[PDB]
RNA sequence: UGCUAAGUGGAAAAGGAUGUGCAGUCGCGAAGACAACCAGGAGGUUGGCUUAGAAGCAGCCACCCUUGAAAGAGUGCGUAA
């Protein structure tokens, strides 16, 4: 997971959502799967 | 070696002259060698029909080089309206070696060669460092200089110890480091070095090497050298380099021996040795790298083209083309390893390839 | 089914075909009799084929004309295309050498008249930097 | 880097950081450019870094300019010492921005590679901008 | 600096106005 | 499509069964676009083989005497327009449709009055 | 050119200054000033909203046909007053004018086209000056560029106008400047 | 009369972001718009150059024509190709 204070769609397949009051990026390839801190 | 120096020498067509010799012009009893090896190639290219341009096109490489120091080899390749090769090798060959034919012969440049990559020589001291970077032709200096300049902590400290230099010598220490390390660092980003030799002092010399980044930590190799009072001459640095780059030249013969019995292990296709196969992949084209051993008198049967080759006209017939000239096999299986822009690697005996030749392949 | 381009003076070479239906299960000494025997006519131009394959590991293979780009090079006598079209010109073609294509071609297009099918020859003509008077 | 071959007085006071542009607001070259939203000082060297960012996501089409010049010196005088005794010397050369101040312009055939290419270079300069075009 | 921004931040109180004395 | 676009269509198309003897209705869900060039070469000496959209071809079913074939635009929809004789068409779409067996017939018209899928197929026995 | 005039509603200022411009503002009207050839300034207030729907759809140069306390007066819009930040429109000068009254007016023009592929198309000058009727002037004036190649110049002559329209800006003016595209060692060469 | 779900109130930047409320422009849409499911997504052709290899998909230039309901000298994944 990376954890950046910036997190964006990487490819065409990444969807941005909120969990738990955090921004999420989930996506198929795991390596794109990010989150906000 | 790579396949970029010589791939030019692919373009050129017409007889060629290759020539490995002993240039040493130490005593005297050395200069009357050089002619005497002179007087030996021009018969043999008399002997063997040479026309007159490639004698008038060698007289004066021959003749209008500065004698290289102490005990060196030369190499020299041309065509007859212009040269080609012509450098120094680290150790002489054991015989004169003279050859006249279509194929160029670079089988003994592939270890003999005076022509080591890029690298960096740093000399260190607590007051600053100078620095010489080496791309082959060229050589850039540069010195750099500190802000911090007492960088000596004298015994007194003031009345009853009130005021000490310990502090505000120690960060002036640092700065210079500091200094040093960002412009190494600028010069590594830049240059892409394969090693960074620093030449310092116990203290300055590990305590740098904890302020470079991971990036150019891993390639350095540190020096046990005098004063940057005295300086330092070309041959004492050569001398200072020539056991480290010894070393690094044996890893990279014996990663590819490591890559290579792995390859055979597995049996995935990745690796021939033999003529019988090695030429058809050097054909196909997907040869990667080259492993030459004791070809010898082995001979090898180029069709129409100047690049494809086969074992035998037995086996070339299934091609349909008929056979065209005979060649020997260390002079043209380099020739189409150069062609297919592989990687070439003389072997040390202790790959012990088969029919002496072996390749990495690219794929299936 | 595999497509691939094979000049017609070469039967069992190495690179082209070999590796290509080596896979395939589809015997590769018998086709190649077969395939120089049928393309003895051109003996001089590339022309392609298709190897159409039945599960018996068998291979039947009609023949085509030769490549549309390698035909409109000789028309000119250009031996290569322009490396940047539209800025250099290699050579010069005239409406009357283009309907000779559209003829030899006229098996493998999908147009329907003579002069609809001039235009799809043009088209490759200008992507290789060939003038069309 | 950007410096004028002479000035008459080497050594200024801090240009003025105070109001709104007075002129140079709208775009007069090119297609698209770049607004300023707020005052700041602008070193030779952000504009260097900003027209670089420009040119390589452009590579080959398209001019690009630059309406804003680093005139104005600042002077920094030698590190660890203490106050007085002097000026320091010049060191650094700006360029006083003001919101609504024009700064770069582009002129390139398409629009989203034109209009990424700008907001490239405004992530290199130390104030809030907009991008803008020449309609109303 | 904690101790530093806090003691100028409370000039910002209804009853301060937006000055303090030594900022 | 754009709204113009869909009124500059209807007026084509409109035109197209008028000066047309009759026209047959089938669906291409399945036919590639070689199965579908082998049509329009195989028809296309006599016959034509456009398609287009569903309400858009209904409203030309409204200028002319078409109006029981409404059930027929429904689903993948495809109109040949006969120019030159029926009996062309009436035995080259059976021995297409035979072969590719994703082309089913939805219907026809003659005369002011549609015929099913049974007795349109029928007019190539006379 | 026939162009039909856009009704608007204006209202005499009570006050004027900085102290009540600002109120109008607030509000959502925007001050106004009708001069002319009659002699006669008057102060008047428009609908911002309303002020703004006529400008985006009929250019700068709109024919206005003020309603002021009943009458109508026909008007040109003269100069506008916009906020460099805000956008706004802080002002309008009106100008009367009467059918037949030739008005220098300056239009605006657009490039349109593609020219040859290793070209780059820059465009000098905006706008050109204009004589016309106060109910004919253009809304746009294009200029094409098609086929152009390399080193050209369409200067300001070549610009085609509608009839009964005169040029008032002299045929020097380089409207576009049409180039060879510049390569990736020339930008690299630019504002260093 | 409305707003906030953060204990924001009761500290802070460049920047990231389908939090929510108010007002204003423009596109698309019963001629069926957006989402979803079903079927096509082609022929010249592996466009030309470079490259050992480059076939829509290292890189450079161009970016046409045809059958057609549509099909880009090709939006990604993938193969040495």
């Amino acid at each position: 997971m990376k954890v950046n204070p910036s997190v964006k769609p990487i490819c065409d397949k990444c969807r941005v959502i909120r969990r738990h009051g955090r921004v999420m990026v989930i996506c198929s390839d795991p390596r794109h799967k990010q989150r906000q801190g | 070696m790579r396949s970029e120096r010589l791939r030019w020498l692919v373009a050129a067509e017409g007889p060629f002259a290759s020539v490995y010799f002993d240039d040493s012009h130490d005593t005297l009893d050395a200069v009357e060698r050089r002619e005497a090896t002179w007087r030996d190639v021009r018969k043999h290219l008399e002997s063997r029909d040479a026309k007159q341009e490639l004698i008038d096109s060698l007289e004066e490489a021959v003749r209008d080089s500065r004698p290289a120091v102490g005990q060196r080899g030369r190499a020299l390749i041309a065509t007859g309206e212009q040269v080609l090769v012509n450098e120094h090798l680290i150790g002489p060959p054991p015989a004169t070696v003279i050859r006249l034919s279509d194929y160029p012969y670079v089988v003994p440049l592939i270890d003999l060669e005076m022509r080591r990559p890029t690298y960096v020589f740093a000399a260190v001291d607590h007051t600053g460092a100078d620095v010489k970077l080496y791309q082959g032709a060229t050589i850039s200096s540069t010195k750099i200089d500190g802000v911090g300049y007492p960088v000596h902590k004298p015994v007194t400290a003031g009345w009853n110890g009130y005021g000490d230099f310990q502090h505000t010598t120690e960060e002036a220490i640092r700065m210079n480091c500091r200094a040093v390390a960002d412009h190494l660092t600028r010069l590594v980003d830049a240059a892409d070095p394969e090693v960074v030799f620093v030449s310092g002092e116990v203290r300055s010399r590990t305590d740098l090497l904890s302020t470079l980044p991971q990036r150019v930590a891993v390639r350095v190799s540190q020096l046990h050298a005098g004063p940057r009072k005295s300086a330092l001459d070309e041959e004492e640095i050569w001398d200072l380099t020539s056991a480290e780059f010894t070393r690094r030249r044996y890893a990279e013969i014996t990663n590819v021996a490591q890559q290579f019995e792995a390859e055979i292990g597995r049996g995935s296709g990745l690796a021939a040795q033999g003529l019988a196969e090695v030429c058809a992949a050097l054909r196909d084209g997907d040869v990667d790298t080259l492993i030459v051993g004791e070809l010898g008198e082995a001979t090898v049967v180029t069709g129409k083209a100047r690049t494809t080759v086969a074992r035998d006209a037995d086996m070339l017939s299934e091609l349909g083309e008929p056979v065209d000239r005979v060649a020997r096999a260390d002079e043209a299986l380099p020739f189409a390893a150069i062609a297919v822009g592989a990687a070439l690697v003389r072997d040390d005996n202790r790959i012990a390839p088969l029919d002496g030749v072996g390749a990495l392949l690219r794929y299936a | 089914l595999i497509k691939l381009q094979i000049q017609a003076g070469q039967a069992n070479p190495a690179p082209p075909v070999g590796p290509a239906l080596g896979q395939h299960g589809v015997n590769i000494m018998e086709f190649c009799k077969a395939y120089n025997a049928a393309t003895e006519s051109q003996r001089g131009n590339v022309i392609p084929v298709e190897i159409t394959v039945y599960e018996d590991r068998s291979f039947t293979f009609a023949l085509k004309t030769p490549p549309a780009a390698k035909l409109l090079l000789k028309a000119a006598g250009v031996q290569k295309g322009s490396g940047e079209p539209h800025k250099t010109k290699v050579a010069k073609v005239t409406w009357d050498q283009v309907r000779e294509i559209a003829e030899t071609k006229k098996a493998d297009l999908n147009a329907n008249d003579i002069d609809a099918a001039a235009k799809i020859i043009a088209g490759t003509a200008r992507s290789m930097g060939i003038t069309v008077e | 880097m950007l410096i004028p071959r002479k000035v008459k007085h080497r050594k200024q006071h801090h240009p003025e950081q105070r109001g709104i542009a007075s002129g140079g607001t709208s775009v007069s070259f090119g297609d698209y450019g770049i607004q300023a939203l707020e005052h700041a000082y602008i070193t030779n060297r952000q504009i260097e870094s900003a027209r670089i960012a420009i040119n390589r996501h452009i590579k080959r089409g398209g001019k690009v300019w630059i309406n804003i010049f680093p005139d104005r010196p600042l002077t920094k005088k030698p590190a660890e010492t203490r106050m007085g005794s002097g000026k320091g010397s010049p060191e650094w050369w700006v360029a006083n921005v003001k919101p609504g101040r024009v700064l770069f312009e582009l002129s390139y055939p398409d629009e989203k590679t034109a209009r990424d290419a700008l907001t490239r270079a405004i992530h290199k300069l130390p104030i809030k901008a907009r991008i803008v075009t020449r309609e109303e | 600096a904690k101790r530093g921004r806090k003691k100028r931040d409370r000039k910002h109180s209804k009853a301060n106005h937006g000055k303090r004395p030594n900022a | 499509m754009a709204k113009a676009d869909k009124a500059t269509a209807v007026a084509d198309i409109a035109e197209q069964f008028k000066a047309s003897t009759a026209t047959v209705v089938t669906e291409y869900r399945g036919l590639t676009v070689a199965n579908l060039a082998e049509l329009r070469r195989a028809l296309g000496d006599s016959a034509t083989y456009t398609v287009a959209k569903n309400t858009l071809v209904k409203r030309a079913a409204s200028e002319a005497g078409i109006e029981g074939l409404d059930e027929l635009f429904a689903g993948p929809t495809a109109i040949a327009f006969v120019k030159g004789e029926a009996v062309d068409a009436a035995k080259a779409i059976k021995k297409f449709a035979k072969d590719n067996k994703a082309l089913v017939i939805k219907g026809g018209y003659m005369d002011g009055k549609a015929l099913s899928v049974a007795d349109v197929e029928k007019i190539a026995d006379l | 050119t026939a162009n039909i005039p856009n009704k608007l509603t204006a209202n005499v200022r009570t006050r004027t200054g900085k102290g009540a411009s600002r109120q109008a503002r607030r509000d959502g009207k925007v001050p106004a000033v009708l001069y002319g050839h009659g002699t006669d300034p008057q102060h008047l207030e428009l609908n911002a909203r309303d002020f703004a729907a006529v400008l985006r759809s009929h250019g700068t140069n709109a024919i206005l046909t003020l309603d002021i306390e009943g009458t109508e007066q026909l008007a040109l819009t003269k100069a506008l007053d916009v906020h460099p930040i805000r956008r706004n429109i802080q002002h309008a000068d009106l100008l009367v004018v009467q059918r037949g009254e030739k008005v220098t007016v300056e239009v605006t023009v657009l490039v349109e086209g593609d020219a040859t592929p290793g070209t780059l198309v820059t465009q000098d000058a905006n706008t050109i000056e204009i004589e016309a009727e106060a109910l004919s002037i253009p809304e746009q004036l294009t200029v094409s560029v098609e086929g152009v190649e390399a080193g050209t110049q369409i200067t300001a002559g070549q610009i085609s106008l509608p009839e009964g329209v005169n040029l008032i800006s002299d045929p020097e003016l380089l409207v576009v400047n049409v180039v060879e595209a510049p390569s990736a060692e020339a930008l690299e060469e630019e504002g260093a």
